[PDB]
Order: C-alpha cells, then structure tokens, then sequence
C-alpha cells in the first residue's frame, strides 16, 4: 500500500530529536503505554484473532492526516481497537462508551490482498537480483525506494515466514518463503541526491526476480 | 479542511480499550502487568551489551554472532518477541552500519530494548535511509569520509544489532567494563563507543 507510512526517501523533515547518548527517559512515558502491545500480544497470541501483519497492516490504514498527526503509541492502539470492531470481538460503541468520547478507527481495507506467489527463485549469496516492478494495493513489505530497483543478495534466510501480503489481511493462503537481505548501492536508490553508501533491505522471495 | 478528527484523551482510549477486553474475559489476569515487567526490565540494551563485550573478548564467539547470530544469542537465553532470527552486522576500518525501521518501529526488542522515540520518529524513518551521514552528524556522530555507511531497513523478520569496532584504549579492559561503554546507540549504529579520559 503505497501510503503515508511509507516514509523512506522522503524531503523535507527537519532534525532528528536526539543526540547520542541522550537520556531516553523511561520505556513508557505515560501509564498507559504498555497497553498497545500487550493487547496486541493478546489479540495474537491468546485470542488467535489476528496476526501481527494484520496489525502493521491496520496501522498502514489509518486515514492518511490521522496517521500524520499521531504519536506512535496512539496509532497501536487505534490499529489493534480497530481489529478488534472489524474481527466481530469488539463495538466501536462499547469502546467510545468506555472512553468516554469519539475513538475513530483506521479506515476500512481497499484490498483483499494476494496470496504468496505460485512461481518464485531461490537465489543464492552473490546473485543479482531486482524487486518486482509491482503494484500492490494492500499490505506489503516493500518500501517503494526499492520497487524496481536492482541489488545484491547477502543473505536467504535459514527460516520462512508467511507471505505479508496475504496474512496481513488475515488469508489461508499466505504459505511460508524466506526473505533476502539485498544489497543496493545509495545510488541506485536516489541517484546524485544522498550521502549513503548502501542500503539493505530484507525482502520476500516473493518480491524478487533474478536481474535481467 | 484537513483538521484532526475530534478524539477522546488518548489514556481515556487506551483504557477503554483494556476495559472493553478484559471485561469479556479475554485478558488473562496479570497479563498487560506482565508484558509491562518484561518491557521495562528484562528486553534491554544491556543484553545486547553483553553480547558486544563477549565478541570483543571472544574470537569463537565474534566468528558465532556473525555467521549464527540467532545461535549465539540463544546461548545467553536472550531470544524473545521480536527478536527470534538475529543477524548481527559488523563495523570495520572502513563500513559503519546503521539500522532504521523505515515502514514502523521494528527493532530486535529482547537485546536492544524497545525503541527510542527518536527512532520511531517520522524524521528518522524518511532520513537516514537516504542521507545517513548527515543524520548521525547532527546527531553527535562523525563519519570519517573513508567509511561506507550502509543502513540495515528492518523490513521483515530478521532482526539486527551493530557490533562496533573496538576502540583504542580498552585493552585489556574486562567484560563488565566493556559492556559499560556499548550503549543502545551504539547497537543501533547511530553511535561509536567512547572511551573516557
Ligand atoms: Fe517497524
Ligand atoms: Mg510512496
Ligand atoms: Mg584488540
């Protein structure tokens, strides 16, 4: 999904709020914080109702300005309450009810996203490979600095996974790859416009094709 | 045009959201206290730290957490949520490595600890794929020019930390005091380890 979150390569953010070293402060800065992740953690693993794709997914959906204008913590929490309304385990009335006021959620899916690829490469160490020239409406995990783009493989993963673009919408039909650490050249990248050297990316199998 | 919806305090939400579950039975007691404790005081970039000293001190082990890394954690027990295949990246005379995740937040939580808000900053997520360098100058960080910076985009399940160089003046220094001067900064990437006068 070629949304807002698909931050990388894009002009015009100032300063990075820190220098190293700095005191962080504590882990949780309010008292709340823990809860997006443990009822992710919930959701997940005790419940079953949903994957952990489905929630970088549901973030990935919330209404674009929304998105911008929230804090990280506050996006998890909306993201796992909207699973929870969409998956049939929660109202969005009882959660306004509780809170006391408007809770709007991430926006519905545009997408029933796609299956794990029938016809993939198992590349080795070395090969040359380039990401699928691909258009994807729902989930991915493919930043679109690299769509197209040619590099090198580092490394295949000694494990497989399900394929984001299906499980994060919650399908059977995810089946399991390994991903590949890929190498590019900054240049390949952003052309004349960094001062980076490379960038690797760690990519489904299912994103790639050997270089021409 | 373009203003914020209107939405109730954000801790009203949050434990709205707990409230909601847990009155339907589906959270178990002590469940959100317990991922608190595990968040707050077992995932660590101590952990990580350890792990940095023991390679710098270890030659068998250096060669493990580069070829193995997920092996090699697993020795201290130090596998966990987020970070169960782990790929170590190592920093040499002439590459510093650096890791983001541009897409969210993802970062080998168990060794690292949770991720500082500055890394989960939109700043941080759009910059330093593209302009590295300048990012960690601004952050205290020179690069010298010699140095290939490659950044590390956590973009699926595996999950990173930097080995720094060693630096000139802790030889000899024990394990313990090598593990003081690798901070979380220095196990994203955005940091070199310092050595006192
Ligand atoms: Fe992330
Ligand atoms: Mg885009
Ligand atoms: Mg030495």
């Amino acid at each position: 999904m070629d949304g807002v979150h698909d931050l990388a390569g894009v002009q015009g953010f100032g300063k990075v709020p820190h220098t190293v070293n700095a005191d962080i402060g504590p882990t949780f800065h309010a008292e709340w914080e823990h809860l997006p992740y443990s009822l992710m953690f919930a959701g997940v693993a005790e419940l079953g109702a949903f994957s952990v794709d489905e929630v970088k997914y549901v973030v990935e959906r919330m209404e674009p300005r929304h998105y911008m204008m929230t804090p990280y913590y506050e996006r998890y929490v909306i993201g796992v309450a909207t699973l929870m309304v969409e998956k049939g385990i929660l109202t969005q009335d009882e959660l306004e009810s509780l809170a006391g006021g408007p809770f709007p959620l991430s926006r519905p899916s545009e997408s029933e996203g796609r299956p794990a690829p029938v016809e993939t490469t198992t590349f080795e160490v070395g090969q040359r490979v380039r990401v699928r020239d691909e258009y994807v409406p729902g989930h991915i995990r493919m930043p679109a600095y690299c769509r197209g783009r040619v590099g090198t493989i580092s490394h295949r993963t000694t494990e497989k996974w399900p394929f984001p673009d299906a499980i994060g919408h919650g399908r059977n039909d995810a089946g399991e790859e390994p991903t590949y650490h890929v190498k590019f050249a900054a240049e390949e990248l952003f052309g004349s416009d960094t001062d980076g050297g490379s960038v690797v990316v760690d990519l489904f199998e299912g994103y790639l094709e050997p270089a021409a | 045009e373009n203003a914020a919806p209107a939405q109730a305090p954000v801790s009203d939400r949050a434990w709205a959201l707990f409230r909601a579950l847990d009155g339907k039975g589906l959270v178990p007691d002590g469940y959100v206290e317990g991922w608190k404790k595990t968040f707050e005081e077992d995932f660590s970039p101590r952990r990580g730290a350890e792990l940095v000293a023991r390679a710098w001190t270890d030659p068998e082990f250096r060669q493990l957490l580069l070829t193995d890394g997920t092996a090699a954690v697993a020795q201290y027990g130090y596998l966990g949520p987020q970070g169960e295949y782990i790929v170590a990246v190592e920093d040499t005379p002439t590459l510093k490595n650096v890791i983001v995740c541009s897409l969210c937040s993802c970062t080998a939580w168990p060794i690292l600890g949770l991720p500082p808000t500055w890394y989960k900053s939109f700043e941080y997520r759009a910059r330093v794929v593209r302009e590295p360098r300048k990012v960690l100058s601004e952050m205290g960080t020179e690069i010298a020019s010699d140095i290939e910076i490659r950044v590390y985009d956590t973009t699926a399940e595996t999950r990173y930390m930097v080995l720094p160089q060693r630096p000139a003046g802790t030889e000899g220094w024990s394990q313990e005091q090598l593990q003081e001067i690798v901070t979380k900064d220095c196990l994203i990437g955005v940091a070199i380890p310092q050595v006192p006068t």
